[PDB]
């Protein structure tokens, strides 16, 4: 209705849901995702991040395991439903259930 | 929720795989996809959940109605990138689930 | 010429013949491809290719194993030696190599365009922009992102401005997607290489022009067919349809009332070739596609090309070869990355 789904990925997962519908450029005029090559800071991704959390018009976003990796302060420093964050694997880093914020949170829940 | 992960990290190789096999066909198409960005197929239709006393919102997978759009030029490869989406569709479904 | 050819040819063809021809002795076959399909790893992949052409290309760079890598560093090393080849090039070959430089200029403009309507700076397109569109002339970086200068400069700049002169027209590219621009800009230069190669006559012409004749009528039979889940009307696909193919004097006009893909199969039954290819595509979990026959065909064809030795088929066939050298290169890798042996020989081999 009115919340999009919005993607931080390397070229490849983004080429990929870009591909699957996601993707959008609002009034502003600005993409609702981020691409992550070799050459990027851990500091401007955070501010980044920050300026999706703050935005209200998300919902849900999909972070790979070694970029929600590469951030994991900052992404576990926020605790709030609505902005969901979800982890997704990647091509070389297959899924790790160890390696997760929410499964964090279930502690001691193995 | 770990069982529907584990369908989720497969589902993504699937996904992948199939993009390593389209960057066969067609070429260099990474860039004119990064450029060609208008307008957005799937979208979030956020429902209820009353689970309990306590209702905890969910949502809804859409089929918004702007098709995916059509790249028949590169090198004339448009089946490996139907395939692909169709791969990178189920799995957002899958995926938005879980959320 | 004249029905007596070869009279002063190799004056000047001597050490591009040569050149190409031992590079030619140097390419990968089916015996490779034995060694380079035991590999289950890029490191095992890398030592296998150490002897070949690509010697040592990953030793000594990009320690972790990758594949992105791979493909860049066998593009750079490919460009560059036949920027070297048509370097050392003469008139004639030269045109044949402008032409072939064209075929990579088309995608080049068409990334660089509609850059204006994004409001994006040229210099960030040059990083991704393949090296064989250079474009090396003033004033197209940064013309205030105005669409009418970029048209302007672009016919002041690209060579491509003999196709811009009777192709494009800016006022019209702002209606029709870049789907169709790019798509129309091909069909002009594959036109024109057409008719170039047929002024030069000789084993030239008759070797390459059934080459095209076949990109041709693939095109126009792919059009149709990646069209069906679409609204592009029938005028464009017309506008789309080479003229210099089997079906020039008449066939056109059954394309565009094959609507199903059975009737695309009914109407390639009528070229016997065609035909063959078409009843080889199953488009089933185990077997080849219709794409795949079309590719199987045009490396066929280059094949037949590499036969003969007194044409100028020799330095484009040719760089096609080493466009699919690099390409199962990278196939090989992709095998090795995502794991998926069991398409691991589901690719064309090059002899």
């Amino acid at each position: 209705r009115g919340k999009l789904i919005a993607v931080i990925g390397d070229e490849d997962t983004v080429t990929g849901f870009l591909l699957g519908g996601i993707g959008e450029l609002n009034k502003n005029r600005h993409p609702n995702f981020l691409v992550v090559e070799k050459d990027t800071t851990i500091n401007e991704i955070e501010d980044t991040f920050r300026q999706f959390l703050n935005r209200d018009d998300i919902g849900i976003i999909l972070i790979n395991q070694y970029i929600a990796e590469m951030v994991r302060h900052a992404l576990d420093a926020h605790q709030r439903s609505i902005p969901a964050v979800l982890e997704i694997p990647s091509k070389e880093h297959p899924y790790d259930a160890a390696k997760d914020s929410i499964l964090r949170r279930a502690k001691g829940m193995f | 929720i770990i069982e529907t992960k584990m369908l989720m990290g497969e589902v993504m190789r699937e996904a992948a795989f199939s993009l390593a096999e389209a960057k066969f066909t067609a070429g260099d198409f990474s860039t004119t996809v990064i450029q060609n960005v208008n307008k957005a197929q799937v979208k979030i239709r956020a429902k209820k959940d009353n689970v309990a006393g306590v209702t905890l919102p969910v949502f809804e997978h859409y089929h918004e109605g702007t098709d995916s759009y059509e790249l028949t030029g590169l090198a004339r490869g448009g089946e490996q990138l139907a395939k692909l989406k169709r791969n990178y569709a189920k799995a957002v479904e899958l995926l938005v689930e879980l959320a | 010429m004249s029905f007596f050819p070869e009279l002063y040819f190799n004056v000047d063809n001597g050490y591009l013949e040569g050149l190409v021809r031992g590079l030619k002795a140097g390419v990968l076959s089916q015996a490779d491809y034995l060694n380079l399909v035991q590999c289950e790893t890029l490191e095992d992949l890398k030592l296998h290719l150490q002897s070949t052409d690509y010697g040592n290309f990953l030793a000594n760079e990009a320690s972790p194993l990758t594949v992105s890598v791979i493909d860049d560093k066998l593009k750079e090393k490919m460009v560059v030696e036949f920027r070297h080849m048509r370097n050392h090039a003469y008139e004639p070959l030269a045109s044949f190599l402008d032409f072939i430089t064209y075929s990579y200029m088309i995608d080049n403009v068409i990334l660089l365009i509609t850059g204006t309507l994004h409001q994006r700076s040229i210099a960030e397109l040059v990083p991704k922009c393949h090296p064989l569109g250079s474009f090396e002339q003033m004033e197209a970086v940064n013309i205030a992102q105005t669409p009418a200068e970029l048209y302007n400069a672009i016919l002041v700049d690209t060579p491509l401005a003999a196709f811009f002169q009777d192709c494009i027209s800016e006022q019209d590219l702002d209606e029709m997607n870049i789907e169709i621009i790019r798509n129309t800009l091909y069909k002009a230069y594959l036109e024109s290489f057409y008719k170039f190669c047929t002024l030069l006559g000789g084993t030239t012409a008759d070797a390459m022009c059934p080459i095209l004749e076949f990109e041709a009528d693939r095109r126009a039979f792919i059009i149709t067919i990646n069209s069906f889940g679409t609204e592009l009307s029938k005028e464009d696909r017309a506008k789309l349809f080479p003229h210099c193919g089997r079906l020039y004097p008449e066939g056109l006009a059954q394309l565009a009332r094959a609507d199903d893909y059975e009737q695309v199969k009914n109407v390639a039954d009528y070229y016997p070739e065609y035909k063959l290819l078409f009843e080889g595509a199953g488009s089933n979990p185990g077997d080849k596609t219709l794409e795949d026959r079309f590719f199987e065909h045009e490396v066929k064809l280059n094949k037949l090309a590499f036969l003969n030795q007194f044409h100028f088929g020799v330095f484009y066939a040719f760089v096609k070869l080493k466009e699919q050298e690099c390409r199962n290169i990278v196939w090989i890798a992709e095998c090795i990355a995502q794991r998926h042996r069991a398409k691991i020989d589901n690719y064309i081999p090059i002899f």
